[PDB]
């Protein structure tokens, strides 16, 4: 109708008043639909309770690197003089992204303001003056507890006369990177004849997201020479020195000490996908670590005995799922194979249910610690050692996968440690089940899908989406059509993949045309009961092109937006241009 | 047969259907020849072939992605936004997803209904400015003091960064769904409406469910617009004949 | 108590009405006659 034409249409949906049930979760019945109620409700606040362990842990970290950075900042901003005093303090912040609040002292006599500059904010230099010299009034008027001034280096000159105090004024440019440094130097030129003023004091903060050899390429030679005389750099980067990485991962372990284990393949998943990205890490750990704990409430019916008090629940079918675990297979081939009792592997094999139902309450006790012997070599490292280098994600991948006295030796410098750095661990029977891991692909399809290669093999092959049938064909009104004709704009990809780069639509429409059945859709044309027009077109004499060039031409206009051909030569919009490829 | 190609889609098949064809091998064909119809019959084969080519499979196909309902709400309600890429009309997919389940079950489950914001991002009449004066009474925020406000600054953006500050003091409950038809759409792949709907999604309290229809869609989006999304993405490609847009579009001879 | 952007402190205003002949006595039928008039 006429709603889906105007832009924002909100809508309130209406709703039944109570259904009167338990469906306030999302958690379905798992094992096949016979799992019980209060289960699904104990797993639903059991993984609440371990979110919220995990996330009140990373604001604290995620909080504690901004007191970190004010602490940082504010130390070489202040208590230094350079003997010259004509001359701005200047801090270079490498790495940073513009996403830091700067706090500055009391330092009572004298004001000291904070002026955020951005691209946006500075399509010139008048808009930059105009808009610092307003933020200086303003923080200088506003923070005083009365006429109009103009907003140039004029206020900067008699500052000391209008308020009475000292000025100091701290810049503050977010995206150095992205600021013209045309508008940037011609800045600092007409700041730099703001040192003969005796009050003042200007120090410049640049927000660098690359590095200095090419802020220093950009700038003209005299406003470096200007820059050159009391710099500083600072590395901003949660990247550099991996304190933030081993404590968003230490935390992780903290909530699934013992009742759940990671896998060698998820570890080196997280290390290969934290190393292709180095702007947002602390984000998109986390980001990878909840998503592996919501793939396992959500599948997981086992999860519910990983709470000490859940293991009466044992019905007969988390029985039928836990002992068809390999590594529960490989134990009772142990059983067999070292020695023979007969009646003990008879009882566990398929009959007796209390002693596989007891059994594996005995298997909760273990610890077995590589998550509580991860943090020994961590503190090893850190305190007796004194290296602070190191990744905890990595040492904890070479620990679970056994070659840690390599990852020790990688630096040569604990040659009288590896034996007290060594911990070599054993596999304690049902991890299989109890272990976060990605063997079907999971968090690759739905956080880092192939985008492009996904949408290019849904329009090529098609039978992994669209269904067959057997039964459905003569209630139906196409029922013989679903498995002699492939679908209209998945069928013409497959002439759009083996053309050229320059595709005639004429030729493009008669190899669409020759591939369609003839006799079978001059039967079916007629199909319809209501309508009269659908029918006097196929007696005509020419149906089957009059029919092909619309399912053509609704094919090529739907590819089109979708950015698989690009008309060429407008105007004429008749030789369309190849211009998405499969497999890249 | 009309392509010699020697490899097919991979860089190499990039690099080996680029050649150069000569001036009598080509076919300059016009489509003129191609036999012309009238926009009416157009008008009925269409909308006949819609609903009357692949109907129960697309059927049994939306009845089998209908049971992954729950895992989007879970992944909604625990801070992600959603982006469901695929072949085909993602239009009903999002009108049977977001009126018809979601709200329902967002509204028991805090316990009138959860209000949502339909977004046709494939009309190109989409301002930001309208779309956020339609935010700004189903949320109704404070006002921009004069503090806050800076030197002929933007309002929206302002707005909505006064709104983040304001929504972490708060509980944390879906108060909006913010559903985004094409949102790689003529009007809204633009710089500003992106910033605004990135700025959005990093507030807990409005769950984004956004579809893309591009191909190249996901380069819109750098370090600091794909981490205030935090998407999670899902193929639901279900062929769908895509009839509510290319009304929009242009159908020229 | 405020800081303005700008400042037109050069602006002269005319002294003009706004409301129009339409709204004087809101009355079509009892117009008085308009040409004695003072």
């Amino acid at each position: 109708f006429a709603d889906a034409q105007r832009s924002h249409y909100t809508v309130y949906p209406s709703l039944p008043q109570s259904n009167k049930n338990d469906k306030h979760i999302p958690f379905v019945k798992l094992l096949s639909g016979k799992e019980s109620e209060v289960n699904v409700e104990k797993r639903w606040e059991l993984y609440h309770q371990l979110h919220s362990h995990f996330h009140d842990q990373v604001d604290h970290i995620i909080d504690n690197i901004e007191a970190d950075l004010k602490a940082e900042i504010s130390d070489l901003l202040y208590s230094e003089t350079t003997q010259k005093r004509r001359c701005f303090n200047t801090i270079f912040l490498l790495g940073s992204d513009s996403t830091t609040k700067i706090e500055l002292k009391d330092e009572s006599s004298r004001y000291n303001v904070l002026i955020e500059l951005t691209p946006k904010e500075s399509p010139n230099v008048r808009m930059m003056l105009r808009r610092s010299m307003y933020k200086l009034y303003s923080a200088a008027d506003a923070e005083e507890h009365n006429n109009d001034v103009s907003y140039d280096l004029s206020l900067v000159e008699n500052f000391k006369r209008l308020f009475g105090k000292d000025l100091a004024m701290v810049f503050n440019f977010k995206d150095v990177d992205s600021i013209n440094f045309n508008t940037l130097d011609n800045f600092i030129i007409l700041l730099k004849s703001a040192f003969k003023y005796d009050h003042v004091k200007i120090s410049l903060i640049f927000n660098i997201n690359t590095n200095l050899s090419n802020i220093e390429k950009n700038l003209r030679q005299s406003t470096i020479r200007l820059l050159k005389r009391n710099y500083h750099k600072l590395d901003v980067s949660s990247n550099k020195g991996f304190k933030y990485g081993n404590q968003i991962f230490q935390s992780f372990l903290d909530t699934v000490d013992g009742k759940l284990n990671l896998s060698d393949r998820f570890v080196e998943f997280i290390l290969s996908k934290m190393a292709n990205n180095t702007n947002h890490n602390l984000q998109l750990l986390t980001k990878m670590l909840d998503y592996s704990l919501m793939s396992y409430f959500f599948q997981n019916a086992f999860s519910v005995f990983i709470d000490p008090v859940n293991v009466d629940f044992l019905n007969d079918d988390y029985l039928k799922i836990l002992s068809r675990c390999p590594t529960f297979m490989f134990f009772v081939e142990g059983l067999i194979k070292q020695h023979a009792p007969a009646d003990e592997i008879l009882s566990l094999l398929t009959n007796k249910n209390r002693g596989l139902e007891e059994f594996f309450v005995e298997f909760l006790v273990r610890e077995n610690p590589i998550n509580g012997h991860a943090k020994f070599v961590a503190r090893f490292l850190e305190e007796e050692l004194n290296i602070t280098n190191f990744n905890l994600i990595e040492l904890y991948h070479n620990l679970l996968i056994g070659k840690l006295d390599s990852y020790l030796d990688r630096w040569s410098a604990c040659k009288e440690y590896k034996d007290r750095l060594h911990f070599e661990p054993i596999d304690t029977i049902f991890q299989e089940l109890f272990t976060l891991d990605n063997r079907s692909g999971l968090l690759t399809q739905s956080i880092f899908p192939s985008y492009k290669s996904n949408i290019e093999d849904n329009l090529l092959s098609w039978e992994q989406v669209l269904p067959s049938l057997d039964k459905e064909n003569y209630d139906t009104l196409s029922g013989d059509l679903d498995k002699i004709m492939a679908p209209v704009l998945g069928q013409l990809f497959k002439l759009y993949r083996e053309a050229n780069m320059t595709i005639n639509i004429y030729d493009f429409y008669i190899a669409f045309r020759e591939t369609l059945p003839k006799e079978e859709i001059l039967n079916f044309i007629r199909k319809d009961p209501s309508n009269t027009k659908l029918l006097e077109l196929a007696e005509t004499p020419d149906a089957f092109d009059k029919v092909a060039l619309i399912l053509f031409m609704q094919a090529i206009f739907a590819f089109e937006n979708m950015g698989l051909i690009k008309f060429q030569s407008t105007k004429s919009y008749d030789l369309v241009e190849k211009c998405v490829w499969r497999g890249i | 047969t009309k392509s010699a190609s020697s490899f097919l889609d991979t860089f190499e098949g990039y690099f080996d259907q680029r050649k150069i064809v000569r001036t009598n091998a080509k076919s300059r064909h016009t489509m003129s020849m191609a036999p012309d119809v009238t926009r009416e019959e157009f008008s009925l084969v269409s909308n006949f072939f819609n609903e009357n080519f692949q109907k129960r499979p697309r059927q049994k196909l939306f009845e089998i992605q209908k049971k992954m309902f729950p895992q989007y709400w879970f992944e909604l309600t625990q801070g992600f936004s959603l982006l469901f890429y695929g072949v085909g009309s993602k239009r009903n997919f999002l009108e049977e997803f977001a009126i018809d389940y979601l709200s329902p079950k967002i509204a028991y489950s805090q316990l009138n209904s959860i209000p949502c914001l339909i977004l046709n991002g494939y009309n190109p009449s989409c301002n930001y400015r309208d779309v956020f004066k339609e935010i700004t009474d189903l949320l109704v925020p404070a006002e921009l003091t004069r503090s806050e406000t800076k030197y002929w600054g933007n309002h929206v953006i302002l707005q909505i960064q006064k709104m983040i500050d304001f929504y972490k003091n708060q509980p944390l409950d879906i108060k909006l769904i913010l559903v985004v038809h094409n949102l790689d759409g003529p009007s809204i792949r633009k710089n500003t409406f992106q910033t605004m709907l990135s700025f959005l999604s990093v507030i807990r309290q409005i769950a984004i469910v956004a579809s893309t229809d591009h191909i190249y869609a996901p380069l819109l989006w750098d370090n600091m617009k794909a981490q205030n999304y935090n998407f999670v993405f899902h193929d639901i490609s279900n062929f769908e004949p895509s009839t509510v847009e290319s009304t929009f579009q242009d159908v020229m001879k | 108590p405020v800081i303005r952007k700008f400042t037109k402190k050069n602006v002269a205003r005319a002294k003009k009405k706004y409301t129009p002949f339409s709204k004087r006595f809101k009355s079509i039928a009892a117009i008085p006659d308009l040409t004695s008039l003072p």
